[PDB]
């Protein structure tokens, strides 16, 4: 499966949960921002790596990255 | 005589290419009455063709084995043996316009950096300002080294943007 | 007027008649002067 | 949620005829997602799998063969009608999962409850190079 | 049932527009900022369908332009009769085709 | 807490961060958290990144004056 990293530069806008398209980030309670979020990815297996979140992101670079490799059923987006 | 090329008013396949020319533009213009505008147009053609190849002549052309001149490109060897205008004047004026354009620009990009929102200045043109830039140019090689000079031409690189390592 | 004179200050129009000018002046000069390939007077 | 609710096959389909994009061998063979909501009245939807159903008033559930087309459906039917629905993966053997709302307040809230994990307490850019995680297995993101 | 339904005098015939590029989305009408931009411009130049969600006004553009094109069209042909008319030899062409 | 935690609001900052897109670049303060968190400078800048957003979050340590 792919791996989904998330650092400390999240605001919690919740703007890559919202463009994830099989369910694989979250949001939890944080005390490092203002919003009091933070992106998790407690589903990574079900990633196929589309990047979606990456593009919602708002912070300069990235908070939130998708690394390739290793795929599988779930990760190729087969539906046979 | 130089790089074995003989000059264009002594060579001889010159000559041949010169009567060559003459020589269909004249059975062009046997097809049609003298008084005609094609017979017209065809005598200018040959009239623009026949001066063009006295002008290539006695001015120091070189052309070698097909009558085809050549440019003397290393100055120096150009200078010394009346080749200076072939390559060497031409990049000195290029030079000029060249640089000239590139201080217009230069200056007008410095001058619409300063208003607010200068991206719409640069997408709606100043036409005044440009123009006056257009006219203000005839010194470029002087306020450019000038520039250089006091440092305003260069930027610090502590404050250009700079890829990650 | 001036909301026509902004739409000719804008870049297709400048750039038009840049290139207009520039490409009358050349071909004036090439008119004028035929054929010319050798830097003499 | 409060409680997990569990997958009931028996609840009727959506009014829908034949269907091309739908079940290949893969769902009897590995995991097939089904996708369970409540209507409050009959209206039509679209498929991701196909052309248009219409949902019956009361429970509906639908089968797909990948999860994107579940969410894509679940996300269609929230941003529609508001309809909260949710989708269960049944493997091989009959092993039922909960997948979309695993605390049950959808993943844009965050409930409290939920544990951070797969995060860097470090800015991006300030990993390691490559050179030093080498002939480890170790990627430079991974710690 | 079937007459003309015209509305008189919904847009006016000013300049105004022709000075800010982009005008025709909300994308652009907040002014360039990248080269890109200038692209967009002349890629949603004509996307009526995204310009407006009224299939009226998008219908009277349809209208106007297709207007246009005829006009240009008609420009052309007229044009290459100019051309038939002064730089041919149609006349000579007619004795031996 | 005495003063302010970060600098001056609506004053010209410099990005340390090598990994953000403006650095080297001068942008303004919009507003520097008083909380504690990370990352409590907003900087708005003139020029937009790829992504086309104009304002970041930085920390203390990588926002300074700008050089003249
Ligand atoms: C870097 C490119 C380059 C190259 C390859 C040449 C090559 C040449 N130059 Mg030139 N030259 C150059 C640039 C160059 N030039 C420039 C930029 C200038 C200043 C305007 C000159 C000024 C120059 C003079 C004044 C002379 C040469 C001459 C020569 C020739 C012999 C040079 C030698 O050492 O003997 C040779 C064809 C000599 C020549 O004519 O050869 C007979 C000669 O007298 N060169
Ligand atoms: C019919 C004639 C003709 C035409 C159409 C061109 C066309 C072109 N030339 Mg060429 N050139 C010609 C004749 C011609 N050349 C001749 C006769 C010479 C002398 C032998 C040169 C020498 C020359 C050089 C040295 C360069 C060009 C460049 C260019 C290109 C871009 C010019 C530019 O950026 O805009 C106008 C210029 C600007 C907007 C910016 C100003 C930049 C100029 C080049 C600097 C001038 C001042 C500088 C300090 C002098 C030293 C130059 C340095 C290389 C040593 C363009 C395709 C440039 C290019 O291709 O770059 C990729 C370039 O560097 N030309
Ligand atoms: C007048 C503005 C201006 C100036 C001063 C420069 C200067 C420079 N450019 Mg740049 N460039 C420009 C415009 C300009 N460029 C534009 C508009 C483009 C897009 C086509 C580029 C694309 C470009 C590339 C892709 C490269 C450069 C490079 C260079 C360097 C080599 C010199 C040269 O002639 O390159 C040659 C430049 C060109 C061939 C671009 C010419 C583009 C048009 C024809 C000129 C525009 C003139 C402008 C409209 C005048 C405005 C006046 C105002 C009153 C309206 C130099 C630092 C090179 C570099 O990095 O070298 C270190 C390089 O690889 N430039
Ligand atoms: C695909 C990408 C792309 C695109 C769409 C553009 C597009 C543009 N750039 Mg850009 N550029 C690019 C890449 C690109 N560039 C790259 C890679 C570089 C190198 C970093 C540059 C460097 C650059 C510089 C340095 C400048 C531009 C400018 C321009 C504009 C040129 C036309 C104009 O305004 O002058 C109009 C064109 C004319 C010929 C007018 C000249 C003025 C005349 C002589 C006045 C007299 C007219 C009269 C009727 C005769 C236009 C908005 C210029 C700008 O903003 O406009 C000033 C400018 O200064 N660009
Ligand atoms: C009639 C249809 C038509 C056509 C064919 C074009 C074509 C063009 N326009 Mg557009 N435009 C149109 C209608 C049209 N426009 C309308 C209705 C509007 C609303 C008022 C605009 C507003 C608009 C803006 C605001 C800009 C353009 C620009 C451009 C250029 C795209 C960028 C480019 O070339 O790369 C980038 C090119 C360069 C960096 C080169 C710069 C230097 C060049 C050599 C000078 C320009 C000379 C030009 C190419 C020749 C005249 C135009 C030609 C169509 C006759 C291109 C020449 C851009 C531009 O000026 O780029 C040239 C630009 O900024 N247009
Ligand atoms: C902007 C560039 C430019 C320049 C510098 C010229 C310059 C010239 N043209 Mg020209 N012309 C141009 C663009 C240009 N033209 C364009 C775009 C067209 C097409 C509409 C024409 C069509 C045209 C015709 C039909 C004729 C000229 C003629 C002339 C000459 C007399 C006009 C005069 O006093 O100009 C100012 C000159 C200062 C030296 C002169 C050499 C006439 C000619 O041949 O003169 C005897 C002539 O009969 N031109
Ligand atoms: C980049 C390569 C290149 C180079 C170096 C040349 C160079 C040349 N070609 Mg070629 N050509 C090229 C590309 C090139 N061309 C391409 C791509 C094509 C295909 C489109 C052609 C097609 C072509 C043809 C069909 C012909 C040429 C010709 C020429 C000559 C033109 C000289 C001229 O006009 O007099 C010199 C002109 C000037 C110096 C212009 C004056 C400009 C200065 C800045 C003064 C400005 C005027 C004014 C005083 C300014 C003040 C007033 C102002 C404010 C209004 C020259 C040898 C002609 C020729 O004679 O061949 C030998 C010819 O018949 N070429
Ligand atoms: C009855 C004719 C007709 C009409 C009314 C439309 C209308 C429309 N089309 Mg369609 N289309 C047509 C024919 C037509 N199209 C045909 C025949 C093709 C096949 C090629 C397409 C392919 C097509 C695509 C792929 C797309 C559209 C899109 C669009 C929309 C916007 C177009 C736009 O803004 O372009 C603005 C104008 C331009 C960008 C200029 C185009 C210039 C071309 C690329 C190059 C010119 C070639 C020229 C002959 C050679 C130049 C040489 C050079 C030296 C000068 C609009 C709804 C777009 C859309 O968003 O739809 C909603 C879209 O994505 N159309
Ligand atoms: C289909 C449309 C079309 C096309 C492709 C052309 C194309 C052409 N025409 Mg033409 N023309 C057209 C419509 C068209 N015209 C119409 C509708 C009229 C009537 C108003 C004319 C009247 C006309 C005349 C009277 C002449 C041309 C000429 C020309 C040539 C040069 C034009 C030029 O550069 O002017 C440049 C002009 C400017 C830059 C400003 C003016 C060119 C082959 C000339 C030609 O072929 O010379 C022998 C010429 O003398 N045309
Ligand atoms: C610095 C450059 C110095 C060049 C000195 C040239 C002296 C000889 C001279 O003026 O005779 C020719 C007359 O050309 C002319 O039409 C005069 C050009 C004047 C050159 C100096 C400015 C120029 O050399 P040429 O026309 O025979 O050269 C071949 C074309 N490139």
């Amino acid at each position: 499966a792919h791996v989904v990293k998330i650092y400390d530069t999240c605001i919690g806008c919740t703007q890559c949960v919202r463009a994830c398209p099989l369910d694989v980030l979250e949001m939890v309670p944080w005390d490092g921002c203002k919003a009091a979020q933070m992106a998790s990815s407690p589903r990574t297996e079900d990633c196929v790596g589309c990047k979606r979140c990456e593009t919602a992101c708002p912070t300069d670079f990235l908070s939130v990255r998708v690394y390739l490799g290793n795929e599988s059923t779930r990760s190729l987006g087969l539906a046979y | 005589d130089v790089a074995g090329l003989t000059p264009c008013s002594e060579s001889k396949a010159y000559n041949k290419l010169e009567r060559k020319e003459l020589k269909t533009l004249e059975k062009r213009l046997k097809k049609y009455e003298p008084g005609s505008a094609p017979y017209l147009a065809l005598q200018a053609t040959k009239e623009r063709t026949q001066n063009r190849f006295k002008n290539y002549a006695k001015a120091g052309l070189l052309c070698g084995n097909d009558g085809l001149p050549h440019l003397i490109s290393d100055p120096g060897l150009a200078l010394r043996f009346n080749h200076a205008g072939e390559v060497f004047i031409p990049t000195f004026g290029f030079l000029y316009v060249a640089g000239y354009i590139g201080h217009v620009g230069r200056q007008y990009i410095i001058k619409s950096k300063e208003d607010a929102k200068p991206t719409d200045k640069e997408i709606i043109l100043d036409v005044p300002l440009a123009l006056q830039l257009a006219f203000q140019g005839w010194a470029w090689p002087l306020a450019a080294i000038q520039e250089l000079r006091n440092g305003s031409l260069l930027e610090k690189d502590e404050n250009i943007t700079v890829s990650p390592r | 007027m001036k909301d026509f004179t902004t739409y000719l200050s804008t870049a297709p129009v400048v750039g038009l008649g840049w290139a207009i000018f520039t490409s009358g002046l050349l071909i004036e000069i090439n008119r004028f002067f035929p054929d010319p390939l050798v830097f003499s007077f | 949620p409060w409680k997990q609710p569990e997958l009931d096959p028996d609840t009727p389909s959506p009014i829908f005829g034949g269907s091309t994009g739908g079940l290949l061998r893969k769902a009897q063979v590995e995991e097939f997602y089904v996708t369970t909501w409540e209507s409050p009245k009959e209206q039509i939807f679209e498929m991701p799998t196909g052309g248009a159903a219409i949902m019956r008033k009361g429970p509906n559930l639908l089968k797909f063969a990948r999860k994107e087309q579940c969410l894509a459906l679940t996300t269609q039917l929230r941003t529609k009608f508001k309809m909260t629905p949710c989708f269960y993966r049944v493997y091989a053997d009959g092993k039922v999962e909960y997948l979309h709302p695993k605390d049950g307040v959808y993943p844009e809230k965050v409930n409290a409850g939920r544990v951070g994990v797969n995060q860097n307490m470090r800015s991006i850019g300030e990993n390691v190079d490559p050179i030093k995680v080498k002939f480890t297995g170790s990627q430079p993101f991974t710690i | 049932k079937v007459k003309i339904a015209v509305d008189r005098n919904p847009v006016e015939t000013n300049f105004e527009k022709w000075a800010k590029p982009g005008h025709f989305s909300r994308a652009l009408a907040k002014g360039p900022n990248t080269t890109t931009w200038i692209w967009n411009l002349h890629a949603d130049a004509h996307d009526f369908d995204n310009h407006t969600s009224d299939l009226e006004e998008i219908s009277r553009k349809v209208f106007s332009a297709h207007f246009g094109q005829l006009g240009i069209i008609l420009i052309w042909l007229s044009g290459m009769y100019f051309h038939g008319a002064r730089f041919s030899n149609y006349e000579g062409w007619l004795s031996d085709p | 807490k005495k003063k302010e935690v970060g600098p001056k609001r609506g004053s010209l900052v410099k990005v340390l961060r090598p990994e953000s897109y403006w650095y080297n670049q001068v942008g303004k303060v919009v507003s520097v958290d008083q909380s504690g968190i990370r990352y409590p400078v907003v900087v708005r800048f003139e020029n937009q990144n790829y992504a086309g957003v104009s304002t970041n979050n930085y920390a203390l340590d990588e926002v300074t004056d700008p050089p003249a």
